[PDB]
DNA sequence: GCATCACATGAACTCCGTGTTCAATTCATTCTGATCTG
DNA sequence: ATTGGAGTTCATGTGATGC
DNA sequence: CAGATCAGAATGAATATACTAAA
């Protein structure tokens, strides 16, 4: 409620909607800030969250993004690998990530080789952008100073093979 | 009372180590009555009782169930034999070692038997096979106390073996029966397919009767993993991508392009974005330059295979006429026998005189003259095959002697034999990196410093390029022009034997160290060939075999089927059925599919009518 | 009706050859009941009756000599009792041949016997063994005329064997029981000394386990040769040389190095004074010029010892391997008998025909065709010994049917024969002497005029050097620099296999076929290990054991006892002494030596313990 | 007369001490040149050789010897041959002789081929150096016209050993 | 203690172009570690 | 000094036993 | 302050009683 609810929301940036809150397990007089996120690390943010991203990210009008935010992953691919084969050392690995907020998806390209997300990671893994993020025309750049992995499951199938 | 206890293992060094831990007094040594791996003895106390510890390690592992029935025969045998009609028993194989003395030593009599062989399924197989031979010859099993004692050591580890000495027990059963059942399955399937390939595949072709098809539970999947890459090559599906191009300005005389260190990208817009970040260059930085020294190695003695390969390449013309020239040359006689398979150059050969007979034909000239002068270096050591000495010219000729393609061939051998003795070609491989924007591009080049054998075979020579202007780190070196390019190709790079290894453990069929021997088997069976660059392109026999498999019966390929049978013969641990049904139902479904496979030899016969 | 005559040859091939000439094409050949030697029957005449001839070929030694099996138990009695308390019998060697049973089953009713074994030594044993085997077999000597006839053929040629069956003879028991004596004496000496040594030295020194210590009439000297070589190599005092060198130029870009007539001086200050008297000059004058020519000697026929020597030195092959390869080539029907001693070719041998057959191999097609033109030169008048003809190729063979050791050994066999009937190489040696101060210096050089056998055997070719420029008396060539050189006395290197043959044949340690066996024997017992360059290095165990013999009793190791025993048994061969009594005298003296060796063995143990 | 005989022996080269001459003689009686020569040849040179060399012989200051002189050779070794192969013919023979006078031992190198004196020469043999003697660096060079061995017998201290 | 007999066994005589796996010791090569100076 | 190999059956040495 | 210069681990060819001598 009120102040404590706002503080709990703003602490993690997990802007869960009221409908998602009432549909999920949010027991009154049981927990306020801790167990809600502790169980939300395995909840469908795509359905329980609001579009705190702008309206026209892919348009290119928006330049810079600031503030700590947490999002899910839907389609992460190495932009420098052929369709048939995805894993190789024939070129530096540049990761293209379809990055989901709940209503307006986007895509981010990884600059620095980071050994925290692999090409086999399950979709829906939590990735938290923390800092200044720059989009060039319709794609957002990544860096280790921005992305922090948390992990989770989007309650889906394997969507593989 | 002073009794005697014998211990069995298989490794001499492990035997010495376990003797050392058992007594710390090195025991005493008796010369090996088995002919190898001398045995040891001590006056120890196994369960605190005075017992002669006589310990031995066998030199091998008796194996080869094979047939033990003359019903094996040959072509004039009942086909049902290869399905199920085979009285199966194991033979005391490879008596070239002995194992008769092994049985004699295991005889006589022992109070207790201790087994310490390999701690795996195969080791348990050896253990049980030794057990069923030592029990019939031991003294007696008087009393309810057991006489078999198995340790639980994992590997060479002092504390582990020390505690395993107390960790005694009886070896677990049915693992040996699982593994030997796997062996008889391999026996039956391989024998079946070999018999009917000898029956039908040869087809009285005359030329193909000499060749043999050696089928196995894994040979066909290995050939399939050699050929599917060729299949995807025939698919020939191209690709599309982008390349970033830029220029760092020179002194206005030369040019200095770069290579976009983040080489290659598969996109339409991210490359455009990088261009947006790399279309307002104003200044560059010299972040790092490198200059190493590596030497190209001198060539080897020419084989028949290498000669044929370069002659199909290089001057370029087919193997049949290549072999025709080889013979005419051996005839007017300028070269030794052209069927070499060695690279040894035996010491008897007169290197000095051989190099001496060439004092003409100015193509080779004062160069080879000074090579005659001073000192000549030893050639590379090769392999001895015992066929005949390698190719080498004798009593050199000139332009008007041979002529045409025969002269071209003789020129090849002459140049290669000149190259066989020389100094290595040394060069400096320099590279300088230019830092612009969020990019750290790099350019590279080579500069030869010593020609060496480069002086004799231009077709194998380092290319000539201008030396990059080496400078200190952090210089300005501004930019010129930048560009966005495109380049694409086929599905490239028919991969090599290393990738064969990698995919081979990837699918999961094979054993601990038998991958090379399967590769050698499948190559001597004339299914694939060895090509320069360690390439493993298959041959006509292999490709027609795999195509005939795929067209009608892919089940026998089914690269996961061998792993499936392995896992269902691994699940036979613990409580389960009999081996009889497990083998019988599988083999009978395969043999029904195989009966109508024989009823459908058509596919292979049309493949023969197409390609032979 | 007709009578039957049985004849047996020593070797199967000579057997078929004798059949070829005798029956002039009337062969009735069929393999005998042994799988080793066939039987040839035909019809002819003998002393005026039309009779039938059957002939076979014993495959070697019919019987060998060995003691009673009880004393072969290795522990029944002390080897001393072997001297005069050990009855000895004869047993059929190589029972796999089943020669005794073959000669028992074949021979019934053969009234007359004629014997065609070799007329030298070591054949009388075999002839009398065959005789004593066949006497209880035929149809009894009812006729008063004797039936045992001996054939005395000198050379294996058509006319000689014609005279051979024209006139026959009778064997010589007196000289048969001389080689009998030598064989038995060697047997007892070995079976005593080697047994006692291997029993003692392994008694307490544990390192001598799993090894055999041997002693005898030939093994000990063939070890002692290399032993003395090693002793001389170790015991050496290095010194230094002092040589003066002169350097001159003739016209331009020409360098000549003079040579001092006084090749070396062994003193530093004396060399310094010689240099002092020499340096003060600038001119040199020619005194004596030469235009003398010489010739190089063409090789004889390839003897067995020489063939082994060249195979070891040039081809890098062990003597046993070389003998085995020669045996294989012989049994396949390419070259004629490996183990031969005679050098001179038969007078009636068709030298031209053999050269005619080998004219299509490309390696010699130019040189063999040229040699056929002027006519073959007569072979060198060498030496004869009444044995089989020397080694020669018998029919052409291209490399296809031959492999490795093939074009190796066979290639030398043929090249030796073409060189045998070829001409000689003519070379000119010119020596020009210069005067430097009061001293004398000269230069030497050689040149080729008309190569003879050097055009077929490259390794035995005159070295090529720049010819000295022409000079005339009274000119003063410009004098360059001089330089004194300090050298060192090079110690002798390790003994080579080629030198061992010289030390073997010259002292007559073994026979033609015994030499390869003994060299293999000493190498196998870990006495001496071969190394790079086919040199023999004695082992630590070998060195310590041999030296004790030198300091105890040299009468068992000096390379003269073999000559002594051989020279003292030929007296029996001519019947100059008593066969029974001489053996006792030889046995008696050796009996004393054996007791002394037992008595004088303690000091050897002191020498043994230094190594271990 | 005494000085006439001394001059005759000087012309023959022979230089001896007085004490030497009355020591060699069997008796101080009438003497002739032949008998005194033979009786001194019997005797050793160590006690009878007077000071007749001008010294400085070892050093290079000396350059030549004139007139008839008398010397001896004590030890002979072939400097032109090795020591282990003492009788090797790999080189032309060229000896060095340890030439003594009763006062000093010098080196005489055989410069010309010669056969009247060999390796197995009786040591202590008498030699005459009439006329020209080439002393190059303080060491003497033999010749076939001046260096003449006259033979002689002395107490054989060598016994070849 | 001795003659006997049947059984194991060695040898003489005769009739008639398979997967899997190692596999029991110690070369000369061939791809991994210490040290001043532009 | 330099030769085809496998299965069968028969003679023989010997160990076990009975007299 | 690591090329040019010298040193260790993996790769990979290695055989073992019978007595002497000699066809
Ligand atoms: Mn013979």
């Amino acid at each position: 409620m009120a102040q404590v609810a706002g503080a709990a929301l703003s602490q993690a940036g997990w802007y869960l909607s009221d409908e998602g809150i009432e549909a999920c397990t949010s027991s009154p007089d049981k927990v306020n800030v801790n167990d809600i996120i502790l169980i939300a690390l395995n909840t469908d943010l795509r359905t329980i969250g609001k579009k705190f991203l702008p309206s026209d990210i892919n348009s290119g009008k928006v330049e810079k993004l600031e503030g700590p935010c947490v999002l899910q992953i839907q389609k992460i691919r190495n932009v420098a690998a052929p369709k048939d084969n995805e894993e190789s050392q024939a070129a530096p690995r540049m990761l293209r990530l379809q990055m989901t907020d709940g209503h307006i998806s986007c895509t981010a390209v990884e600059f620095s080789y980071m050994s925290k997300i692999s090409l086999n990671t399950p979709p829906g893994t939590k990735v938290k952008l923390s800092g200044i993020v720059d989009i060039k025309n319709g794609f957002l750049l990544l860096n280790d100073s921005n992305t922090t992995v948390l992990g989770g499951e989007v309650e889906h199938l394997i969507e593989k093979w | 009372v002073m009794k005697t206890v014998l211990m069995v293992a298989e490794k001499p060094s492990l035997a010495q180590s376990i003797a050392k831990i058992l007594s710390r007094g090195s025991l005493s040594s008796h010369k090996g009555l088995n002919g190898a791996c001398s045995v040891h003895e001590y006056t120890g106390t196994f369960a605190g009782q005075p017992v002669r510890f006589k310990m031995t390690s066998v030199c091998g592992h008796v194996m080869t169930l094979d047939f033990l029935g003359k019903y094996n025969k040959w072509d004039k045998v009942d086909p049902a034999e290869l399905f199920s009609q085979a009285p199966t028993e194991k033979k005391e194989a490879n008596p070239k070692l002995n194992m008769v003395k092994f049985l004699q030593v295991e005889g006589r009599g022992c109070d207790y038997i201790v087994l310490w062989l390999d701690c795996d399924k195969e080791g348990e197989n050896i253990c049980f096979e030794v057990l069923d031979a030592v029990l019939p010859v031991m003294n007696k099993a008087h009393g309810g106390e057991k006489t078999v004692f198995r340790a639980r050591f994992s590997s060479i580890t002092d504390t582990d073996i020390c505690n395993a000495m107390a960790c005694l027990g009886e070896p677990d059963h049915n693992e040996a029966l699982s593994v030997d059942a796997r062996q008889e399955l391999d026996l039956r399937i391989g024998c079946a397919f070999t018999r009917f390939q000898t029956k039908y595949f040869q087809g009285k072709y005359g030329d193909l009767d000499s060749s043999l098809i050696s089928f196995g539970p894994c040979q066909t999947p290995t050939l399939g993993f050699c050929v599917e890459r060729h299949d995807k090559i025939q698919s020939f599906k191209p690709e599309t991508y982008w390349v970033l191009q830029a220029k760092v300005n020179t002194d206005k005389d030369r040019s200095l392009l770069l290579d976009w260190d983040r080489v290659r990208v598969f996109d339409r817009e991210i490359a455009q974005m990088f261009l947006n970040m790399t279309k307002l260059e104003k200044e560059a930085q010299v972040e790092a330059t490198s200059r190493k020294e590596k030497a190209k190695q001198r060539p080897l003695a020419l084989n028949t295979v290498e000669m044929l390969r370069v002659a199909s390449s290089s001057l370029g013309m087919g193997p049949q006429h290549a072999m025709q020239t080889a013979e005419r040359l051996y005839t007017q006689g300028y070269i030794s026998y052209p069927r070499t398979e060695t690279t040894h150059y035996p010491e008897n050969f007169d290197l000095k005189g051989s190099l001496r007979q060439q004092a003409n034909h100015p193509y080779w000239a004062d160069t080879v003259k000074r090579l005659l002068a001073e000192g000549i270096n030893r050639p590379r050591k090769g392999h001895d095959a015992g066929d005949h000495p390698p190719i080498t010219p004798m009593k050199s000729a000139t332009e008007a002697e041979l002529g045409g393609d025969a002269w071209r061939l003789y020129e090849y051998i002459t140049r290669h034999f000149i190259a066989t003795v020389s100094h290595d070609c040394k060069y400096l491989q320099s590279t300088i990196s230019f830092r612009i924007g969020p990019e750290l591009f790099t350019c590279s080049g080579k500069t030869v410093l010593s020609p060496g054998f480069t002086e004799v075979m231009p077709w194998q020579s380092v290319p000539l390029e201008e030396s990059l202007p080496t400078c200190q780190r952090g210089d300005a070196f501004p930019v010129g022009e930048v560009k966005m390019l495109e380049k694409q190709t086929n599905p490239p790079d028919y991969l090599t034997e290393a990738e064969l290894i990698t995919l081979m453990e990837k699918h999961g069929i094979g054993t601990d160290a038998s991958i090379p021997v399967h590769i050698n088997n499948i190559c001597q069976r004339n299914y694939v060939t060895v090509e320069s660059g360690r390439r493993l392109k298959p041959t006509n026999l292999g490709i027609v075999l795999v195509h005939g498999y795929y067209k009608i019966d892919a089940e026998l390929v089914l690269p996961t089927i061998r792993s499936a049978v392995e896992k269902q013969l691994n699940l036979i641990a613990q409580g389960k059925a009999d081996y009889r049904q497990v083998l019988g139902h599988t083999l009978d479904v395969f043999k029904r599919k195989f009966h109508y496979f024989v009823d459908s030899i058509a596919g292979m016969d049309e493949l023969m009518e197409v390609s032979f």
